[PDB]
């Protein structure tokens, strides 16, 4: 028989649920985005495609937080994208109403997860059309979590999705293989402006933007704030070293 | 959401019901299971065909009881079996024991467990159940009782018969070999004969499941006090007791 | 006022020698104003007898929800019900109404089919069953009723004797209650066998 | 979504009928034969059992009859999971019209009320139609002994003497041959009888194959179900079988 | 194509047909051109007819005094649009005493869209918006396509032939950004650029529609007469 | 045709998206087993972390369900974790309404009923999952419960789950044949999961490290997972035997 | 109502009066007041006679679809964390006081419950009218470490007190025992201290006394 | 009732009496009114005994899903579960709560609910009838980082002083000590503390 593809939660003779790859591939054509855990944070990295000069620079922001110490980037529909962080922002609402605490990262983590996993079990709704690399500082440190359209999620040292996420994630190894004690939060984020401008060549055609944010223990005080300023274009001009 | 308010289990233009003709396909593809009905009791038997020999065979127990005195055995799909024995059992006390404080009538348990398979075969987003049961149960106005109760919803009393794979033989063999002077005891034994040959391995204690609706057993009630509480009439037979029975074959 | 003492009536029931009775008082009234001489308190479904004292309406609607009810029994089962599984059916239908009750005292008499056994039980507005072999009294004369069962009332009575018994528990009850009487009837029910007896009282 | 599965039980074919109520009539036509009679004094439902076995329990069995309330019985051909579903139905429609007007339902407003509950799957709710045809037997006060045939389309009709169920052809001609107006119950048992005998399927027509009751009158209206004795006995009374 | 019959479906490429067709509506809708300053921010509609008989149908909606939009596509969708974003600024104002921002008003329209692009029944929305608006950050221009991605930017043009002003404006983007407090020729800037995507036909006065929102100007619609002086 | 994508009949009986199921089940490549001690249960399983960039230990397919029943999935990690956090909403649900600690065989019926219903309704898909319960049952001792796509659920003296499951089960039948007796007569929990290793890398024949492997160990009213360096101390005491 | 509860060694014993009143009436000279939730799980009520009946007849049939569902014997914790949030739903309006005992697979057990929800332990409960009486017995004999006929005989001492000296109880005295591993052990009228004495006249009436109206045979067929 | 829950060097000690009444007559005399509703975290009921029955088993769900779920809770986000029950249900509830709990960052720590759901981190926090009687000895006496010994003797004689004054606290004296080395439970007879 066929068709297997055309319903959502139909189960392939060997297992598979097509919808969820088509949602994969709608995401490996999104733009780049990457997280890198380091010793006391977290940083969050993502390339915006300036499609033209009638773009308002620094507005359009794709980096997104939940709650005031999570932050989550997602390459694919962002639209989905944003549905997905509204969701997560009830869960972190509720859960800061009933226990108290903030959201633990591993918490938010499996509400994401499930979130995303129920909407591969009905053929009357789509899988997100989104991969989403979000994190943070709770009461155990730093964590980072790569979520897939499949509701799989895991912990990483360094996370990438997107059209370069190849080149990105060779580039993250080196880092962890480089530096296995880990990075400090500012080393971090000029490594994450170096790895979007080196995974910007699978891109190379049209301009693009770089946008930062992180959430370090030490220099954020476990809240998420974009990196602007003078520290964004130190990272862009290491960056641009690092190029050329 | 639930996008399935239509009926699964549609008439063919020949007449037929696929589904429940698919059920029922399902159900003669499943493990052997009779009953015999005695004159002082009935017998239901089946064989615990287990996957694994790693598995305990005690946890998968294919005879399950429903009311004290009816008890009930299945061929075809088991978690299909297990929902329809819980289901059965609710029913027992809401429609029927929290009215009325006695348990049901065989004909009625069994009524309610084919009212439920009916709306298995009617109901919107649903496939019907790929079970066959027997029910055999006892009450005061009827006596002892023997009831199968398909995938359809349709039942119906016998005096003896199978479900499963060697359901054509096994009823042949119990066409040929039941009368009504049977006792219990003659029909445990015409049920292990039955089953003797629709059980190609190992045929003991351990591989076969056997209950009986016979007389109560005080005993087994747990408490005395009550002269009206007679006590409990379906009484699953032990590993120990079906070996008894075999080596006197 | 009070919806169990509106409309006032008595039933009685007692149980002998493989026999039960059951008699109820015939007044219908509004308070002080008698309106109906023959409304009588006691329905039978099958072989089961049910008295019913209290507010006239709930009377007739459990009549007539037990009548639903049994016939339904009947239908599903192929035989009648028996006075102790109607018993409980009495019971559970009025715990149904366990916040909104009916304002009811059902009375429950028969004899088994199966066991011959006399039967006799008793419930209040929210079913609570009495089991007792001897009496049972319903009615705004409950306590009179009581009086005379304790009194008059001994055990195995032949249907002649158990009749004159009951018939002068009903009447000498009535008499001393205000919203009773204006009439009577009697069951004598054996196994085979039901007499209806009208009595003579006081019509006042 | 879930659309592409539905299979649109409520839909019209292009010439203006409806599948799935044509397919249960289809089914229903492989069903056991019943027969219902009205005579000037009473009414006969037979019917003949298609599962049988020498193992069928018949003393405990109710596959075609079936009480509604004390004056009207259905004969059932099709499945008979919705025949009981239809029935309950029916019997708590009955003493629902019983408890509000305290008087037992006339024949035709159960039969109507029935025929509706048919209908209403065959125009809405996307589910199938009871593949169960019923031939409902009667007395009420107003029009006397009545019978009446309801199909899954939910049209229900009356009659002097119908089938439903296998051979309802050759039945049909049957009963045109030999009834006639004037005819007693005994004399309708007779000829259901020899109508089922005539169109069976199996050899001979024994006891064991066929349920049986009469709806006949003390001034009364007493509803028999003929056990395996009283249909064997008439049997050998009408000379289909001796002993 | 298999894939294009509801809007859960995915392609194997990745794609979401319906929400393809949805812009494609909008490609088939009439021309309407947006662009700002640092004080102003102007919407230019050419409104379409049905034929000479045809009353050039309404395509600017106002949000409200702070806030307004035009329309390519689907005028229904529109609407519906349209009152959302009213009830949201009405929300916003009558529960915090506060103009709705131009991005949480993107935001929430870019919610409200997406909602559509994934559940079984119903449709995404066949309109494109430009959104013009002053707030407590300056003036603001977005862009909002059925897919659900919103877009704030400097100008643009929606509808057919909608790359001839868009190039237009990518040209004239450091001249009319500097047109700060001149409205009349921020007006006459964006009238230009949808002249720019004319192919046969000519700027009139019945086909006009001009929309205007600033610093000390609420949003405001000039039909017919109004717009005389700018063609 | 349709019939193959819902949760309906087969002109042969059969419910294709259940065994489509069971086959999602061997996707993740990853071997696991049970075995019950005198007064303990141990869970084995095998702990494949492909990505340099991954935290390994995030990568778990053990998960600790109540205080006293572990349950270790053989399947996709979403479906799992649907799975597991049902299973941990279900047992504290009974602990409440009940009074006492689930038990693990009444959880395993709850989930296999929940199985049930996905092969019988056709809106839900059936969940790509086996999942093994271990507990010490206040009324059992040592239990293995195991739960499919199918919603069937049974008991056993040890199992296995995963591709390879026949050779560690043959090998578990073998040893147990030997043995006499169904269950492993050691007295410590740490020679239970001595013996389970002993036992993986004699059926699978591979060796493994501390990094190779993920332990939950059930003892009376207690289940837990041991970390690299307690599997690194089972690993190093395996080497003198 | 008087009804007690009394661990002994080896298992626990409830006992209960047979007095129902309503108001001042005695309405049941012998009402039954030991109700079986399941084999070896008892409990004595008070109260609302039809809601300590009727609440443990639904808790009754719960645990026993309970129990096979589990296969498992019921657990006295079961039913007193059922029968408690049912009271505490309906937050005193379900007036039924009971004391829950059994024997489980994890011992014996003795609880009571109250109307709106509380639940108590102890090694010797109380609860009805005669309460206080039964409960000064109570505090005055009981030790730790009975024997089965010394907590028999305490528990009916109990009774007994609340019997002579509380209106709300009297006639018999009804009990039930449940040792760890026997089946539990019904005394219907373990006691029966008040028994009518004989009457001085036999009140039977000559046949023809009552005067009769209009006689007629009922069809009951 | 009579509860009060004191934290010190070690950890915490939760103090409660043992009477529950049905207004003058002692329903039961050997309450135990201190309910653990996680390992290190306990709480002392007072007021409705069914509503802080219902209260706290439903804060013991909720505490044994959100363990099983995110690991081991803190003592404030349990108070702030009990925070939640009492104060969206403060119509239809009788219960005054002491929360103490002890984790290894914290230490012991002590929240108080009362009537109308507000809670309140504490020192130590005495509540109940009783606690009326001893608010100034109380005020007077605690010390911060007392010792085992003499935090078990400042409970020991604030107790004996309520249940001195309030007929409605009475009984034995029950305390759970909640330290690093876990959960001790002490019993203080009438026979002992009286003499005081
Ligand atoms: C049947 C008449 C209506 C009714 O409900 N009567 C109640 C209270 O009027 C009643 O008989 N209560 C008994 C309890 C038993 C009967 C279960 C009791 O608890 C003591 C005092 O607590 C009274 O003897
Ligand atoms: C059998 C049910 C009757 C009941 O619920 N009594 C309550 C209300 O008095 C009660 O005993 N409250 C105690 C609290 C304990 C029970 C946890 C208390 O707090 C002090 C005063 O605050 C009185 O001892
Ligand atoms: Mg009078
Ligand atoms: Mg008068
Ligand atoms: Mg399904
Ligand atoms: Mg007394
Ligand atoms: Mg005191």
């Amino acid at each position: 028989g066929t068709g297997y593809d055309l319903s959502n939660s139909v189960f392939s003779p060997d297992g598979r649920n097509f919808q969820v790859e088509y949602a994969v591939k709608a995401v490996e054509n999104g733009t780049t985005s990457i997280g890198i855990k380091c010793n006391d944070g977290v940083v969050f990295a993502v390339e915006k495609l300036i499609t033209s000069k009638l773009l308002v620079p620094q507005k359009n922001v794709k980096i997104q937080v939940v709650d005031r110490h999570i932050g989550c980037v997602y390459s694919g529909l962002i639209p989905d994208g944003r549905h997905l962080v509204n969701r997560g922002r009830e869960e972190a609402a509720s859960f800061k109403k009933l226990y108290k605490t903030p959201i633990p990262i591993p918490a938010f983590a499996d509400r994401l997860g499930q979130y995303v996993q129920a909407h591969t079990l009905y053929n009357s709704v789509r899988p997100f059309g989104v991969s989403t690399i979000f994190g943070g500082v709770d009461k155990n440190g730093a964590h980072l979590y790569m979520l897939e359209p499949s509701g799989s999620y895991w912990g990483y040292k360094g996370a990438a999705t997107g059209k370069g996420r190849q080149s990105a994630k060779a580039e993250l190894e080196k880092l962890v293989d480089h530096h296995p004690e880990g990075l400090s939060a500012r080393e971090a984020v000029k490594q994450a402006a170096k790895i979007i401008y080196l995974a910007h060549e699978d891109n190379k055609e049209k301009d693009f933007e770089l946008e930062i944010s992180w959430c370090s223990l030490s220099e954020t005080n476990g809240l998420h704030k974009f990196v602007k300023g003078d520290l964004l274009q130190e990272a862009i001009d290491f960056a641009q070293k690092e190029i050329n | 959401t639930d996008r399935y308010s239509f009926s699964l289990t549609t008439f063919s233009p020949s007449g037929k019901l696929g589904q429940i003709d698919y059920a029922l396909t399902a159900v003669k593809q499943g493990v052997t299971s009779l009953g015999i009905k005695a004159t002082n009791g009935v017998v239901i038997a089946t064989e615990k065909k287990s996957s694994s020999p790693l598995a305990m065979s005690e946890t998968l127990s294919k005879v399950s009881l429903l009311t004290p005195d009816i008890g009930a055995v299945y061929s075809g799909m088991g978690p299909d079996y297990r929902v329809l024995v819980d289901k059965s059992r609710k029913v027992a006390h809401t429609s029927y024991k929290r009215i009325y404080g006695e348990y049901p009538p065989t004909k009625l348990l069994v009524s309610e467990v084919a009212k439920i398979m009916q709306e298995a075969t009617q109901s919107g987003g649903v496939r019907p159940f790929g079970v066959s049961l027997l029910i055999a149960g006892h009450d005061e106005f009827n006596g002892f009782s023997l009831y199968q109760v398909d995938p359809s919803g349709s039942y119906f009393p016998w005096k003896a018969t199978a479900i499963g794979k060697g359901s054509v033989a096994a009823k042949t063999f119990l066409e040929k070999r039941w009368n009504d002077e049977l006792e219990l005891e003659d029909a445990i034994h015409i049920a292990l004969l039955t089953l003797k040959e629709s059980v190609e391995g190992e045929f003991n204690g351990d591989t076969i499941e056997l209950a009986i609706i016979g007389d109560e057993n005080p005993d087994l009630l747990g408490y005395t006090g009550i002269p009206t509480d007679k006590g409990p009439r379906f009484r699953k037979l032990t590993s120990q007791e079906i070996n008894d029975r075999l080596e006197a074959l | 006022s009070d919806p169990s003492s509106i409309n006032g009536g008595i039933v009685v029931a007692m149980t002998g020698k493989d026999c039960v009775a059951i008699a109820c008082d015939l007044r219908l009234g509004s308070q002080s104003l008698g309106v109906s001489n023959k409304f009588e308190k006691i329905f039978h479904y099958g072989h089961v007898f049910l008295g019913i004292t209290g507010l006239a309406t709930d009377v007739t609607t459990l009549n007539e929800m037990f009548r639903y009810k049994t016939n339904l029994y009947k239908l599903k089962e192929e035989r009648a019900i028996e006075p102790e599984t109607f018993t409980q059916l009495v019971s559970s239908s009025l715990y149904e109404r366990r916040f909104g009750p009916y304002f009811v005292g059902p009375v429950v008499a028969g004899i088994n089919s199966k066991s011959g056994k006399p039967f006799i039980a008793g419930f209040d507005l929210i079913g609570c069953i009495d089991e007792a072999k001897d009496f049972i009294v319903s009615g705004t004369a409950s306590d009179q009723l009581f009086g005379m069962c304790e009194s008059l009332y001994e055990p195995n009575l032949e249907p002649e004797d158990l009749f004159e018994t009951i018939s002068q528990a009903l009447l000498n009850a009535a008499d001393r209650d205000a919203l009773s009487g204006w009439g009577a009837v009697v069951y004598i029910i054996k196994k085979d066998e039901v007499v209806k007896r009208y009595l003579k009282m006081r019509q006042d | 979504g879930s659309r592409r599965y539905d299979s649109r039980t409520t839909i019209f074919s292009p010439e203006g009928r409806l599948y799935q109520v044509e397919y249960a009539l289809e089914s229903i036509s492989h069903a056991g034969t019943a027969i219902g009679i009205m005579a000037s004094d009473g009414i006969v439902l037979a019917a003949e059992r298609k599962v049988t076995s020498t193992l069928l329990e018949q003393d405990t069995s109710t596959e075609k009859l079936y009480k509604l309330n004390d004056k009207i019985a259905v004969a059932v051909a099709g499945l008979t999971a919705d025949a009981e579903i239809l029935i309950n139905t029916a019997r708590i429609h009955a003493q629902n019209y019983l408890k509000t007007y305290n008087e037992d339902i006339p024949v035709e407003i159960l039969v109507r009320r029935l025929s509706d509950i048919k209908q209403g799957y065959t125009q809405h709710g996307g589910l199938r139609p009871f593949g169960v045809s019923f031939i409902y037997a009667g007395y009420d006060d107003r029009y006397g002994y009545q019978l009446y045939t309801s199909n899954p389309s939910g049209n229900y009709t009356g009659w002097k003497a119908i089938s439903v169920g296998a051979n309802t052809s050759a039945a049909q001609t049957l009963l045109q041959m030999d009834y006639k107006d004037d005819m007693k119950v005994d004399d309708a048992i007779e000829l259901a009888l020899k109508t089922l005998s005539k169109t069976t399927d199996s050899s001979a027509l024994t006891y064991d194959r066929l349920e049986f009751a009469t709806i006949r009158k003390d001034g009364e209206v007493y509803q028999k179900i003929f056990k395996p004795q009283e249909i064997k006995d008439i049997l050998v009374k009408t000379g289909i079988t001796k002993k | 194509n298999n894939y294009d019959g509801d809007t859960v479906t995915f392609s194997p490429t990745g794609r979401l047909f319906q929400v393809e067709y949805a812009l494609e509506a909008i490609k088939q809708g009439s021309v309407t051109v947006g662009l700002r300053s640092n004080t102003h921010a102007v919407l230019v509609a050419l409104k379409r007819n049905a034929d000479e008989l045809s009353s050039y149908q309404k395509k600017i909606i106002k949000c409200d005094e702070h806030m307004g939009l035009s329309l390519a596509g689907l005028a229904p969708d529109a609407r519906v649009l349209s009152n959302y974003l009213r009830q949201q600024c009405n929300y916003s104002s009558l529960v915090f005493n506060r103009k709705l921002a131009v991005e949480r008003a993107g935001h929430l329209l870019c919610d409200k869209a997406q909602k559509n692009t994934q559940s079984y029944g119903g449709r995404p929305y066949g309109v494109g918006l430009l959104i013009i608006g002053y707030d407590k950050s300056g003036a603001h221009l977005l862009e909002f396509q059925p897919s659900g991605n919103v877009t704030e930017l400097y100008g643009t043009a929606i509808g057919a032939r909608s790359q001839g002003a868009k190039t237009y404006l990518e040209r004239t983007l450091d001249t009319f950004i500097k047109i700060d407090g001149n409205p009349d020729e921020l007006i006459k800037a964006g009238v230009e650029a949808i002249s720019q995507s004319l192919r046969d036909e000519s700027l009139t006065v019945d086909n006009l529609s001009i929309a205007i929102v600033g610093k000390d100007t609420p949003f405001t619609i000039y039909d017919g007469e109004a717009v005389a002086k700018y063609i | 045709g349709y019939d193959r994508h819902i949760t309906i009949f087969s002109p042969e009986g059969r419910l294709y998206q259940v065994e489509y199921a069971f086959k999602a089940t061997n996707q993740t490549n990853i071997n696991s087993l049970a075995v019950r001690g005198k007064d303990c249960t141990v869970v084995i399983s095998q702990k494949k972390v492909p990505d340099k960039l991954l935290d390994p230990t995030t990568v778990s397919y053990i998960f600790c369900i109540s205080r006293t029943i572990g349950m270790v999935v053989n399947g996709p990690i979403p479906d799992a974790r649907n799975a597991a956090l049902r299973a941990k909403a279900e047992a504290a649900e009974f602990r409440y309404k009940y009074g006492y600690d689930m038990p693990c065989d009444v959880l395993a019926k709850r989930m296999a009923n929940l199985s049930q219903i996905y092969t019988q309704r056709a809106y839900m898909r059936p969940l790509g999952v086996i999942l093994t319960f271990v507990s010490v049952d206040e009324e059992l001792g040592p239990s293995i419960y195991k739960t499919d796509p199918a919603g069937y659920y049974v008991g056993y003296k040890a199992t296995a789950t995963g591709p390879k499951q026949q050779e560690i089960t043959t090998n578990l039948e073998n040893h147990f044949k030997k043995s006499k007796i169904d269950h492993i007569n050691e007295e410590s929990w740490e020679k239970v999961v001595e013996f389970a290793i002993t036992h993986m890398i004699d059926a699978l024949g591979t060796e493994f490290s501390k990094n190779d492997l993920e332990v939950g160990v059930a003892t009376k009213d207690k289940f837990f997972t041991l970390s690299a360096e307690n599997i690194e101390e089972r690993l190093v005491a395996i080497a003198e035997q | 109502t008087t009804i007690v509860g009394v661990k002994f060694n080896n298992g626990v014993v409830i006992a209960a009066d047979t007095r129902s009143t309503q108001g001042p009436i005695v309405a049941d000279k012998n009402c039954a007041k030991l109700h079986r939730i399941s084999p070896k799980i008892w409990c004595a009520g008070a109260g609302t006679a039809a809601d300590t009946e009727a609440v443990t007849q639904l808790i009754g049939s719960n645990i026993e679809l309970h129990s096979l569902y589990t296969s498992r014997e019921p657990r006295v914790v079961s039913a007193l964390q059922m029968l408690k949030q049912h009271l505490f739903k309906y937050q005193g309006h379900i007036g039924a006081y009971l004391i829950v005992a059994g024997v489980d697979p994890t011992g014996s057990h003795l609880f009571s419950i109250h109307a709106h929800g509380s639940t108590d332990v102890g090694y010797y409960l109380s609860l009805g009218s005669g309460s206080l009486a039964a409960m000064a017995v109570l505090e005055s004999h009981w030790k730790q470490d009975l024997t089965k006929e010394e907590a028999i005989k305490l528990a009916s001492d109990a009774i007994q007190a609340g019997i002579w000296n509380d209106l709300g109880s009297g006639s018999n005295v009804d009990v039930c025992v449940m040792e760890i591993g026997k089946d539990a052990e019904y005394l219907r009228n373990y006691l029966t201290p008040n028994v009518r004495e004989e009457k001085q006249k036999s009140y039977k009436f000559p046949r023809g006394t009552t005067a009769v109206l209009k006689e007629s045979i009922v069809n009951i067929c | 009732t009579s509860i009060m829950a004191v934290t010190f060097k070690d950890g915490v000690i939760l103090g409660a009496d043992s009477r529950t009444t049905t207004g003058a007559y002692i329903a039961n005399r050997v309450t135990d009114k201190l309910t653990r509703v996680h390992d290190k975290i306990w709480c002392c009921r007072s007021g409705s005994a069914a509503d802080t029955q219902a209260i706290a088993d439903i804060v013991q769900y909720h505490l044994e899903l959100y363990t099983s779920q995110y690991g081991t809770p803190s003592t404030e986000t349990a108070a702030s579960v009990f925070k939640e029950l009492c104060y969206e249900n403060k119509d239809n509830l009788t219960a005054g709560i002491i929360v103490a709990g002890y984790d290894d960052k914290n230490k012991g720590e002590v929240y108080t609910i009362p009537l109308g759901g507000s809670v309140h981190k504490l020192p130590y926090a005495i509540a109940g009838s009783g606690s009326t009687f001893i608010y100034g000895y109380c005020d007077k006496n605690f010390r911060e980082n007392m010792s085992k010994e003499e935090t078990v003797d400042f409970i020991k004689h604030s107790l004996s002083q309520a249940i001195k004054w309030d007929g409605s606290s009475g009984g034995v004296i029950r305390m759970v000590v909640l330290t690093a080395a876990g959960v001790e439970r002490l019993i203080f007879y009438p026979d002992e503390y009286e003499q005081l």
